[PDB]
């Protein structure tokens, strides 16, 4: 549904877990 | 969870535990993927040649878990499930192809910081995303490790998955894992089944499910690969189910 896969402690408040760089990172090499 | 780290706090809000409910075990992980619909491994409820067949009545799940010996009042949520549904063609005397089943939530839950559903991949995020050498996460339980542990493991190249095992695969499976001589680890293990391979769209942010911890050859060996459910090559029935039942 609508909101899906957004989480209230980290992309709702523009706050970055402590790994979630290195998947991103991953894709874009 | 092998070679992991601790979960931050409401990291992984749609991770879901399953239990037998008597007597009390921790059979499984699973996900919540709308209020009332948690996803898991089909083996993780059937399994003909070890008499395994649960039914509803013998299960609960546990919901916005983060810590595993304990209660968490006011975090955790447990629920009974209304209805089991396994896949018509999983393949349980070969090669568990198609190994998928959803549950039914007897009522469903709210939402909080802490539980929060996972989405399902679209056609062009799987397109995009399920390529080799990128990398999905996946969180579980440590070995014998009170926290929730998480590691990010990298999608291995097809040819390579397949060299590795003697079982049959299909476009069902993908395989996660670092190679040897990558120097990095990590690995999925046994009680981790059913839990999610997540991947966080780089189009709009989200974190999409893209498949669930299947089986594997033992624990973080070198050269071996967990292998995982292709979450979008099933959507179609997972979609057909949601939409027929959950009234
Ligand atoms: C699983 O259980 C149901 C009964 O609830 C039964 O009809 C079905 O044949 C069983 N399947 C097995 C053991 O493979
Ligand atoms: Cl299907």
């Amino acid at each position: 549904e609508a909101d899906c896969g957004l989480r209230p402690l980290f992309e709702k408040k523009s706050l970055e877990d402590k790994t979630e760089r290195e998947l991103l990172e991953s894709y874009i090499d | 969870i092998v070679e992991g780290s601790d979960a931050e706090i409401g990291m992984s809000p749609w991770q879901v535990m399953l239990f037998r409910k008597s007597p009390q075990e921790l059979l499984c992980g699973a996900s919540l993927i709308s209020d009332r619909w948690v996803l898991t491994a089909a083996h993780c409820l059937l399994y003909p040649p070890w008499d395994k067949n649960f039914t509803e009545n013998d299960l609960l799940v546990r919901i916005g878990k983060h810590s595993r010996t304990r209660y968490e009042r006011n975090i955790e949520k447990i629920s009974m499930l209304e209805k089991i549904y396994i896949h018509p063609r999983y393949n349980w005397r070969e090669n568990l192809d198609r190994d998928i089943a959803l549950m039914k939530l007897k009522k469903p839950v709210a939402f909080s910081d802490y539980i929060h559903p996972v989405c399902l991949p679209d056609r062009e995020t799987a397109a995009s995303l399920l390529q080799a050498g990128y990398k999905g996460r996946v969180t579980g339980w440590g070995p014998l490790p009170s926290v929730l542990q998480v590691v990010n493991l990298p999608i291995v190249e097809r040819p390579v998955c397949k060299d590795s095992t003697r079982i049959r695969i299909t476009d069902n499976m993908f395989c996660a894992g670092y190679k040897p001589d990558e120097g990095k680890r990590g690995d999925a293990c046994e009680g981790d089944s059913g839990g999610p391979f997540v991947m966080k769209s780089p189009f709009n942010n989200r974190w999409y499910q893209m498949g669930i911890v299947s089986w594997g050859e033992g624990c973080d060996r070198d050269g071996k690969y967990g292998f995982y459910t292709h979450v979008f090559r099933l959507k179609k029935w997972i979609q057909k189910v949601i939409d027929q039942f959950g009234e």
